[PDB]
């Protein structure tokens, strides 16, 4: 009976400590007491760790333009793993919610098997690796980006990758082996090679030496979880040189190979390969 | 339940994050704590001010945020992290044009994105930018300018003009040289190192053997590691044997190489070795 009007006194403060979270109206009046507490605690250990790094973080309308101007979501973890920001974007790309994750480990929306090699990322100065996260639109492909501060990530995560080419692109259908299967006749405006002159050959004898083992481990990733990007490396030239480029692949028992053609023909006299002769 | 010993954990933890709360000797009830931690953040576009987002984009992929025309080209918004990221000045960089501050060999493409498509219409390219007072693709040329590879992305909007982030992607960009042999020792590929190593050009050793270019004594143990690297699948083996330079000299030389296997059919793609000077 005096349990009633506590839970009360309890409740009203509830509401007020929704009331003073830092999402809309719409959202936290909807929350329930637990969740409540979470992104309370959360949110002031978001501060903290704001607070901390350099610098410390801090026309308005910017941040709507910057979310907006992304194409993936950006997140901070915790020494430990928990979100302690995501951005609402989650939603576009894996239909999770930001209320959702906020607080909670990473591993809970990992793929486990996965868990491991995550596991290795955070340490349990750069990071980038990719990584299958829950998605309810049945996992998908994130290409994680970010740091890691010696103690919690701070990265951006991007979906892999309908298909939009544009003109400093070339699509290549390859095995699963990376033998060249079919090229757009496109290729010849970036490289001296046509669709004749490069089906039948494999990747691997395009790749400059100095790239075939990050290019061989792209490929791993590849097979592995199915969809991969490369760095930046180098492709040789019928004459001499190279031309960079980074690629996007996925696999469909078949592997689509989109790449970016990221400069015109460098070092076009000195041959390198054997093909590259007479 | 599991439910409430939950919240009481979650309630106890937020005493910890409340400062006039935890630095009690004994933690007060359940409602006091609620109140003084809406009180708490009473005295402090989602969890982070646009600040601390700009920062944190940051700090997560070296990103800022700059609006162009879509027909002109003229910055006419660009973000203070243009200088961490960048090294340019902001005014150099406000009002002045992206076609002057990308790579003269990326003009093209960036002038196909940005062309006349609706509103809140998509864009999204890679492109190399001028640093000014760290380069990322390929070796640092000798007193030239350094060049960035930015990756932007971004959405039209009137008042017609391009909203974008450029963010750096730098886990992608990479006395010795690597060179590809078959598995009889035949140099199908050398990089160009090799001239500043050895003092040959690449096409001097293309096509001839390893083992010619071999001190005799030595040869032996070369053709045997070489027979070796070929049956020890991935691993590596190296050797120490001296090389003929094109000076005549004999320098002493530790080779590591490994037979590098296609990692779907498992064939054998090349010899990869990383010859090095001792």
């Amino acid at each position: 009976n005096a349990a009633r009007w506590r839970r009360g006194k309890e409740n009203l403060e509830f509401f007020e400590l929704a009331k003073l979270l830092p999402l809309p109206g719409a959202i936290s009046s909807q929350l329930d007491k637990a969740s409540i507490v979470r992104l309370s605690v959360t949110y002031l250990r978001l501060r903290r760790f704001a607070a901390l790094g350099a610098p410390p973080w801090g026309e308005q309308h910017l941040g709507g333009h910057i979310l907006q101007s992304l194409d993936g979501f950006v997140f901070a973890l915790n020494q430990e793993g928990k979100f302690l920001y995501i951005s609402e974007t989650v939603s576009i790309y894996l239909g999770l919610s930001q209320v959702e994750l906020t607080g909670s480990s990473v591993f809970d929306y990992i793929h486990p098997g996965d868990h491991s090699e995550v596991l290795e990322q955070l340490g349990l100065q750069e990071r980038s690796f990719f990584v299958r996260m829950k998605s309810t639109l049945g996992y998908k492909v994130i290409h994680v980006t970010g740091r890691l501060r010696a103690l919690g990530l701070v990265a951006l995560g991007h979906t892999l990758p309908e298909l939009p080419l544009h003109g400093h692109m070339i699509v290549f259908r390859l095995s699963l082996g990376l033998t060249i299967l079919a090229c757009e006749s496109r290729v010849s405006d970036h490289m001296d090679m046509g669709p004749s002159e490069l089906v039948g050959r494999s990747c691997y004898q395009f790749v400059h030496g100095q790239d075939a083992t990050r290019i061989r481990q792209s490929h791993l990733d590849l097979l592995d979880k199915g969809q991969v990007v490369t760095g930046y490396y180098r492709w040789l030239q019928r004459a001499g040189g190279f031309v960079w480029l980074q690629s996007v692949a996925t696999v469909a028992h078949h592997v689509l190979w989109v790449s970016h053609v990221l400069s015109n023909a460098e070092g076009s006299q000195t041959p390198l390969d054997a093909f590259q002769l007479p | 339940r599991r439910r409430r010993n939950k919240m009481t954990a979650y309630i106890t933890e937020l005493s910890d994050m409340v400062p006039t709360c935890s630095a009690l000797a004994r933690k007060p009830d359940k409602l006091t704590i609620l109140r003084m931690a809406v009180s708490h953040m009473k005295s402090l576009p989602s969890f982070l001010t646009d600040q601390e987002l700009k920062h944190l984009i940051l700090e997560a992929a070296d990103g800022f945020l700059f609006i162009v025309s879509c027909e002109t080209g003229r910055v006419v918004y660009v973000s203070d992290s243009v200088t961490p990221v960048l090294n340019q000045p902001q005014s150099e960089w406000f009002g002045s044009t992206l076609y002057d501050q990308v790579h003269p060999d990326d003009v093209d493409k960036l002038r196909e994105q940005l062309s006349t498509m609706c509103m809140g219409s998509r864009r999204s390219f890679i492109c190399r930018m001028r640093c000014g007072t760290r380069n990322g693709l390929g070796s640092v040329k000798e007193g030239e300018p350094h060049f960035v590879v930015v990756h932007c992305t971004g959405y039209i909007k009137a008042w017609f003009c391009l909203v974008a982030i450029g963010r750096l992607q730098v886990t992608s960009s990479p006395t010795e040289f690597i060179s590809r042999h078959n598995i009889e020792g035949i140099f199908t590929f050398v990089d160009h190192r090799c001239v500043a190593t050895v003092g040959y050009q690449p096409q001097e050793l293309l096509g001839k053997n390893i083992v010619e270019f071999c001190h005799p004594e030595d040869q032996q143990l070369l053709r045997d590691s070489f027979q070796q690297v070929v049956k020890l699948k991935g691993q590596v083996l190296s050797v120490m044997f001296r090389f003929r330079s094109k000076t005549r000299e004999w320098l002493w030389m530790r080779t590591s190489s490994f037979t590098f296997q296609n990692p779907y059919s498992d064939e054998i793609e090349y010899i990869i070795c990383t010859n090095t000077n001792v």
